[PDB]
RNA sequence: CGCCGCCAAGGUAUGUAUCAAGCUUACAAG
């Protein structure tokens, strides 16, 4: 999910989404290395795949 | 081959589909002017058609021809047009696949070629339905195009010149003799003869069909214009007015008499 | 492809089985528990056998649910009538469609009905809880007959023969 | 919300904004009104970059529907992120940015011939999305204060009415 | 009457439609990219091969052709309502253009399409019974002794003034 | 091409304000336009957004105007709306035929509800054929099969809906769009089909080819099949279109008469689905000798099954050798079937894109071997028709003359009966003059 | 197309007149022009009669 | 040793006279 801090005008007019990422950087390149090993066990293994009718 | 299926009659009846098979088929050849003999052989054997209980083919070959008429080449236009004025006799009027609220707009810039066989052909067309089929249009229209039938005039056939001025009297019991009046009226300065004598004949037309009393006080008003052309234009349709009407001359005489002294 | 279903997917299927023939009505269970908590254990209770179609107007909607025939009877097994639960994702804009039947504000019974095709007069005025599970969407088509002799209740009107639970989330007893 | 509201301020009533950021006439518009209504590309470039958000976010919901699972959607922003061009007609309005379009669609390259090193295949599945929101966010990074100028220009002129020979 | 399946799986996808696959075109393994990837592979394989003249199929005797559509997207559709008509040539028969003119030189006033959409949303002369009612020569239905004294008041009728001439019927 | 007075030597003499003077004249510069507009509006370029034309269906991949012009004048007076409305009144005036099914009862004409005709995203049910009772409809398949097994839910009533689309070079496949469509509009949601069972019909006018995808209650399929081949042959509305797509082209033809085509098979054999031609007369054949003896005998010597593509005149010359005329029994009558087992076996053997869509053999004695010899391919038609052909005289020609009399195997060859014409000429005419040369040799 | 660069015209034109028009309005242009003329040389035995 | 990928204006006029929603303050007030 991701929860995350938001700042929104009292009208509702604008909802800014108030937050810099900062991922500590050997546990982030780790997890999208983690991530490149799970994927391509998974384009390998599925039956055939298919996208998501993209609008 | 008009004469021999117009004996053979209804007996003609199987054979039909292999003439209309040859003349569709017949009407395209490499531009080769063996298109006008597919568009006058339509116009030949659109009598047998409809006395042989065939108007599905009519109205087959009817829409054909309202776009076989965006020709360059005016000896097949020319065909084509005998051949649509054929289907609009054989057929009626009102019941005709390319309908007229759509065709005779087609014909009023066919109208603009100066070609002596296009002109003849379409204002025979442009005549049967401007008496038959007036309320096809805008009545805008018919104004837009008699200012077209002055131009339509200096046409050196004299079947055109003698067709246009029945149009001008027909587009006149349509709409009315004070539009179409003032355009033949403004055409008497001229300076050209073919091209006001014969809208003086016109002048008479709309005369004696819409009855003068109608065109006569304007008429009567314009020998006040001080032109030499305008004068004797008013005076020749004088002549003409009264030759066409013969026995009504009892009433209008005493109108004329102060202009003819 | 482009057609784009563009409406929240099912859980719960009820057959009832009318004259008319088998239809298959599937829940909006999640999107609307209270009206399809009803549905189902009025349907459990056996409650609507012999229940007859008393309004239809073709190609609006088509009542049924009234075991007293006439238009206003209906016990909800709420004992007061409960709430309306409407949805942005749940519109009247095709048949098929299934409503819980309202007379104002917050009152919701057991007297439901069917669409005959598009309904948005309908929109935030009625619970929709409900679609039909096509090549079945043809029998309550016959429930249309033009038979109507009034401006509702036809001659013979269609009643419910059975009310089968084909699919039964949510833990009940009958009474 | 606000795009629809710059429509109804104008009185224009004869496009439609739908909820996929498109912007549609309906009416075959008569020659005072098609020179009333056509935007630059301060309406454009915001309509576009909305319309790219309008995918990205349209994705994790269809995911957190739950009717398209992890590696289905991280594929699927991969594809948003490497073939924006093709879906949002966003260089359209500002031409520049086809540069990144292209950045996409040259590094794009370089990872779909890595997943496919070895016994893995040519189809799709590619859901290594990183290197592609980096360069559309870094797209942003510069366009922030400039169409943030340009609305700043156009919300002016349609608050404050234009000055005819002023500057 | 149609008898259901009678089981608890609803009815359509499991997706809802999010893997929707568009395969309005040439399927994969017969689409013409697939021809010329076959044609390309058999060539490569047969390379010692010098004319065995086995002739494995037309092309192979030695990706452009109808490309592949993603199968992934629908594509954005609008509708382009603006015409290119000549407003001129359609309602005058001129244009001052002639033909360098870059509309279309058409004259038919069809419907446009948003236009058939928003029409698509859308006795007694005396005022008595008829005591004998009796005609004239001329359709003039009265009753009887009524027009009895209406001959006794003037001679022709009351409705037109015919000349009954004295004939009177029933 | 254009012939038409472009010289046009004094033209008629006119007035020609300023820009009729001295303008570029746009007509043969969109007639080009029109000319190439497959590849010039092609689908899948760039595959994001596309704009159909109000009123018609032909969506405009990309932000071409001259192109725009050029397709609009020849779809001018509302013409989608009235092929729709023709072909739809044509294919229910065809089902006056109600009787030779189970039964028709009614076939109404649903409400003319305009804008259905090119209403892309939604359909609606267009001729609904009601019935007595029952008819037992099939899983839908398209008209190209012949399986037809027929086993589904026995229904009342029966839609019939058209699809009409415009061609573009990368989606001409409407076997494959007929398909595709039938079941996005029939598992849709805003349809408003009266039955789960009836077909789609789709037809492509550019590139203009038929085919359907529904399901079949018994005696429609093949009544169809003429039904609107018969409609494609000949339709008013779908004539004015072709002639209209001429005059806003400027093609004429150059021949005197029509070139050869009617209702004969010679003409549906080149609509890019491969027939193939095959003659089994010759399987079995006798040499004519006299031997030492003066005794008269019969030799069963090899023969040939000839199969034959018209269309690139590929020859699939079969042999048949003597020695399998020993052992077995019913010489004269086992023929027919050793026939479908080897050419079925080159159904196998061949590509998939090249194999046939219809087989037309000679005189009827195989309908039913080859029915139960392609068990494993049912979409395959097996037709006998009256173009008989002389492939007996093949056996004349001396290049086949040795190579079928002198093989020690069932060799089959093949050969190429159109040997540089294609070059030149096209299958069809290649094809009048191969059955010209055939013909000749087989009467002298 | 050059838009800006081709031969201009505009819309609602009614085109060019016919050789009719055209010299009868050169007719009454040769008719002003003569008559200023005279205007202009003061000639006082000039007229125009009642028929031009 | 492998360029390239395209929107808008420029044409179907504008200028007047009566007839509502859009937008605007919800105010100063014997
Ligand atoms: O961009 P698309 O045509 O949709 O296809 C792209 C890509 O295209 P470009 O390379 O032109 O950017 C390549 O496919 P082709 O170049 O062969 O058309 C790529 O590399 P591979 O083809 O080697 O994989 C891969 O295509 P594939 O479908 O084979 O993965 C990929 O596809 P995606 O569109 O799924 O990214
Ligand atoms: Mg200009
Ligand atoms: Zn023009």
């Amino acid at each position: 999910i991701r929860d995350v801090p938001v700042l929104y005008h009292i009208t509702g007019a604008i909802s800014f989404v108030n937050e810099i990422p900062w991922v500590i950087e050997p546990v982030y390149i780790s997890q999208w290395g983690s991530m490149w090993i799970m994927m391509r066990r998974e384009k390998r293994d599925r039956r055939h795949f298919k996208r998501m009718r993209f609008p | 081959f008009g004469t021999v299926v117009n004996a053979l009659g209804k007996r003609v009846k199987p054979y039909l589909p292999q003439i209309c098979g040859t003349v569709l088929w017949r009407l395209n050849n490499k531009s080769a002017k063996v298109r006008q003999q597919a568009a006058d052989l339509i116009s030949r054997t659109a009598v047998v058609m409809k006395t042989c209980q065939e108007e599905k083919l009519m109205g087959h070959l009817g829409v054909v021809l309202y776009e076989y008429l965006g020709e360059e080449y005016p000896e097949v236009l020319g065909s084509i047009l005998g051949a649509l004025k054929a289907i609009v006799n054989v057929i009626g009027m009102h019941k005709m696949t390319p309908p007229i609220k759509d065709l005779l707009p087609r014909l009023t810039p066919i109208l603009k070629n100066r070609h002596e066989k296009v002109q003849e052909n379409c204002i025979d067309l442009v005549g049967r339905i401007a008496d038959r089929g007036a309320e096809y249009v805008s009545a805008r229209e018919w104004m837009r195009i008699c200012f077209e039938l002055l131009e339509l005039l200096k046409a050196h056939k004299k079947a055109i010149r003698r067709a246009t001025v029945n149009t001008f009297g027909y587009i006149a019991k349509a709409i009315g003799p004070h539009d179409v009046l003032a355009t033949l009226l403004n055409n008497l300065k001229v300076q050209e003869r073919q091209n006001r004598v014969c809208t003086t004949v016109a002048i008479a037309i709309v005369a004696e069909t819409c009855s003068p009393f109608t065109v006569l006080p304007a008429l009567m008003n314009e020998y006040r214009v001080p032109e030499l052309n305008v004068q004797n234009g008013v005076l020749k349709s004088l002549s003409f007015l009264f030759e066409y009407i013969g026995e009504m001359g009892k009433d209008y005489i005493y109108a004329v008499t102060p202009l003819l002294e | 492809s482009n057609i784009y279903i563009q409406e929240p997917p099912t859980n719960g299927k009820v057959l009832l089985k009318t004259t008319a023939g088998d239809i298959d009505i599937e829940l909006w269970s999640k999107e609307a528990p209270k009206a399809c908590r009803n549905f189902i254990q009025l349907c459990l209770e056996a409650y609507y056998d012999n229940t007859i179609f008393h309004r239809v107007v073709p190609g609006f909607i088509v009542q049924g649910g009234d075991p007293t025939g006439t238009g206003s009877g209906g016990e909800s097994i709420y004992g007061a009538p409960f709430k309306d639960e409407f949805h942005s994702r749940l519109r009247f804009n095709r048949r098929g469609l299934v409503a819980m039947a309202n007379a104002g504000s917050h009152d919701n019974g057991s007297q439901f009905f069917f669409t005959l095709g598009r309904a948005d007069e309908l929109n935030n005025k009625h619970t929709i809880f409900g679609k039909v599970t096509g090549d079945t969407v043809y029998n309550m088509l016959r429930l249309s007959e033009v038979d109507i002799d009034d401006d509702e209740r036809p001659h013979n009107p269609h009643k419910i023969k059975s009310c089968e639970v084909l699919f039964n989330p949510f833990d009940d007893i009958i009474p | 919300n606000m795009l629809n509201l710059l429509i109804h301020r104008k009185n224009l009533n004869y496009l439609h904004l739908d909820y996929n950021f498109n912007l549609k006439p309906v009416k075959t518009l008569t020659t005072k009104e098609r020179k009333k209504s056509r935007f630059g590309n301060a309406f454009h470039l915001c309509r576009e970059v909305l319309r790219l958000t309008k995918l990205v976010v349209d994705s994790h919901v269809q995911y957190r529907l739950g009717n398209v699972d992890a590696f289905q959607l991280a594929d699927g922003l991969q594809y948003i992120f490497a073939h924006v061009g093709q879906l949002t007609g966003m260089y359209r309005y500002k031409y520049k940015l086809m540069r990144q379009i292209r950045m996409c669609k040259d590094l794009k390259h370089l990872i779909y011939y890595r997943f496919n090193t070895g016994p893995v295949g040519k189809g799709p599945g590619c859901g290594f999305w990183a290197a592609g929101w980096r360069v559309w966010l870094f797209f942003m990074r510069g366009i922030t204060p400039l169409l943030e100028r340009w609305l700043g220009n156009l919300l002016a002129r349609q608050f404050e009415g234009r000055h005819s020979k002023g500057v | 009457v149609y008898k259901s399946t009678r089981s608890a799986k609803p009815v359509g996808p499991e997706d809802m439609g999010a893997t929707a696959v568009y395969e309005l075109d040439t399927e994969k393994e017969r689409d013409a990219q697939a021809i010329f990837e076959r044609s390309q592979k058999i060539q490569e394989e047969l390379r010692g091969k010098e004319d065995d003249k086995i002739y494995r199929g037309i092309n192979n005797y030695q990706r452009k052709g109808p490309i592949r559509a993603p199968e992934h997207l629908r594509a954005t559709v609008r509708w382009d309502y603006q015409p290119d008509i000549c407003k001129d040539y359609k309602e005058t028969g001129f244009c001052g253009f002639g033909d360098s003119c870059k509309f279309l030189h058409d004259r038919s006033d069809y419907k446009h399409g948003w236009q058939i959409e928003r029409e698509l949303d859308e006795c007694f002369i005396c005022r008595q019974s008829f005591q004998n009612p009796v005609v004239t020569k001329c359709r003039h239905y009265f009753c009887e002794s009524c027009a009895l004294q209406h001959f006794r008041t003037t001679p022709r009728c009351y409705v037109c003034d015919q000349q009954t001439n004295g004939v009177f019927n029933p | 091409w254009e012939k038409a007075s472009g010289f046009e030597e004094s033209m008629k003499w006119k007035k020609l304000t300023n820009a009729q003077r001295s303008g570029l004249n746009q007509i043969p510069n969109r007639r080009f336009t029109l000319w190439w507009s497959p590849t010039i509006n092609r689908a899948n370029v760039y595959v994001g957004f596309q704009v159909q034309l109000d009123l018609t269906g032909i969506f405009m991949h990309g932000k071409i105007p001259t192109l725009k012009i050029s397709l609009i004048q020849i779809f001018r007076a509302h013409l989608w709306q009235k092929i729709h409305e023709s072909i739809v009144m044509d294919l229910c005036q065809v089902f006056d035929q109600e009787l030779d099914a189970l039964e028709i009862e009614t076939v109404q004409k649903e409400t003319i509800h305009p804008r259905k005709s090119y209403k892309m995203n939604s359909s609606c049910a267009d001729i609904l054929l009601f019935a007595s009772y029952k008819w037992n409809v099939s899983r839908p398949s398209l008209l190209a099969d012949s399986k037809d097994v027929m086993d589904s839910t026995t229904t009342q009533k029966y839609w019939i809906d058209i699809q009409l689309r415009w061609g573009d070079y990368d989606s001409h496949d409407i076997e494959r769009y007929a398909r595709a469509k039938f079941l996005d509009y029939t598992t849709d949601n805003m349809s408003i089909y009266p039955s789960p069972t009836g077909v789609l019909i789709a037809i492509d006018l550019a590139y203009n080819l038929h085919s359907a995808y529904g399901n079949w209650f018994p005696g429609s399929k093949p009544l169809i099949q003429q039904a609107m081949a018969k409609i494609m042959k000949a339709n008013p509305a779908l004539y004015v279109l072709r002639e209209r797509i001429r005059k806003g082209l400027q093609l004429y033809s150059s021949e005197p008469t029509e070139p050869y085509l009617s209702s004969q098979n010679y003409g549906e054999l080149f609509s890019n689905q491969i027939i193939w031609f095959v003659d089994d007369t010759n399987v079995y054949r006798v040499t004519i000798h006299k031997t030492f003896e003066g005794n008269l005998t019969t030799k069963p010597i090899n023969g040939a099954i000839f199969i034959f593509n018209p269309r690139t005149g590929q020859l699939f010359l079969k042999i048949i050798h003597t020695s399998v005329w020993a052992g077995q029994k019913r010489l004269g009558q086992l023929a027919k079937w050793k026939t479908a087992e080897e050419v079925a076996a080159l159904i196998r053997s061949l590509p998939v894109e090249e194999q046939p869509k219809q087989i037309i053999v000679t005189r009827k004695g195989m309908l039913d071997p080859l029915e139960v010899h392609l068990l494993d391919f049912p979409n395959i038609v097996i037709k006998g028709s009256e173009l008989q052909l002389p492939f007996q005289a093949c056996l004349k020609v001396e290049k086949f003359g040795d190579l079928i009399l002198k093989a020690t195997e069932p060799q089959m060859v093949l050969f190429n009966l159109y040997d540089d014409w294609l070059k030149t000429i096209s299958s069809y005419t290649a094809f009048s003059r191969l059955i010209l040369i055939l013909r000749a040799l087989h009467v002298n | 197309m050059d838009f800006q660069h081709r031969p201009g015209g505009k819309t609602g034109s009614g085109g060019v007149a016919s050789s009719s028009e055209s010299n009868r309005d050169r007719r009454e242009r040769l008719r002003q022009l003569a008559l200023e003329t005279i205007d202009i040389n003061k000639d006082p035995y000039f007229m125009k009669n009642h028929l031009g």
